[PDB]
C-alpha cells in the first residue's frame, strides 16, 4: 500500500504551488488604498 | 498580527451603484412633495364642513375637504 512515486512526486509539486498561492493571498501593509473624499 | 488576508468576492460596485441611483431619484422628486404636503398642510390647512347658504349653488371641487384633493 501507499503512494506511489508519482503520486508523491505530484502531490509535492501540488503542494509547492498551492502554499505559494496561499502566500500571494496575504496583504501587503498598504494593500487596501482607500479613496479618500467627502462633501452621555 | 499582520495576517490579513484577501476575500475573494464579486463586484459590490454595481449593485451599490444602481442603489445610490434608485434613491437619489426618488428622494429628488419625493424630497420637494413632502415638503410640499407638509406646507400645504400646515398654512393652508383642511376645509370645514359647513351649510350651504340659501340661494348659493357650490362648485363641484367644493364638496371636497383636502386642499390637494380639491
Ligand atoms: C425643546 C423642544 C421645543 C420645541 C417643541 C415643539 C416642537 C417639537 C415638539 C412638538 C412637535 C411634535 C411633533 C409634531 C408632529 C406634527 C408636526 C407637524 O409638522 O405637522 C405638519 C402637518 C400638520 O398636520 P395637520 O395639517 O394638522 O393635519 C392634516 C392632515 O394630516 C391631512 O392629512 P394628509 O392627507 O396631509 O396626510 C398625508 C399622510 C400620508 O401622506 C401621503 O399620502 C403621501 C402619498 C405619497 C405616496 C407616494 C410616495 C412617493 C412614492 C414612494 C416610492 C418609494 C420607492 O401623511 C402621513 O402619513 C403622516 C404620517 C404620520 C404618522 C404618525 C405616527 C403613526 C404611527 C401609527 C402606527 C403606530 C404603531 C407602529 O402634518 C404633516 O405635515 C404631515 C406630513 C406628511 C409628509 C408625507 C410625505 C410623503 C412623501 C411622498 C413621497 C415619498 C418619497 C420618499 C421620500 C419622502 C421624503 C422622506
Amino acid at each position: 500500500s501507499g503512494y506511489t512515486p508519482d503520486e508523491k512526486l505530484r502531490l509535492q509539486q501540488l503542494r509547492e504551488l498551492r502554499r505559494r498561492w496561499l502566500k500571494d493571498q496575504e496583504l501587503s501593509p498598504r494593500e487596501p488604498v482607500l479613496p479618500p473624499r467627502r462633501v452621555t | 498580527h499582520g495576517k490579513r488576508l484577501f476575500i475573494i468576492k464579486p463586484s459590490g460596485f454595481y449593485d451599490r451603484r444602481f442603489l445610490k441611483l434608485m434613491r437619489f431619484y426618488i428622494l429628488l422628486t419625493g424630497i420637494p412633495v413632502a415638503i410640499g404636503i407638509t406646507l400645504v398642510n400646515v398654512f393652508i390647512g383642511e376645509a370645514e364642513l359647513a351649510d350651504i347658504p340659501e340661494g348659493y349653488v357650490p362648485e363641484h371641487w367644493e364638496y371636497f375637504k383636502h386642499p390637494i384633493s380639491r
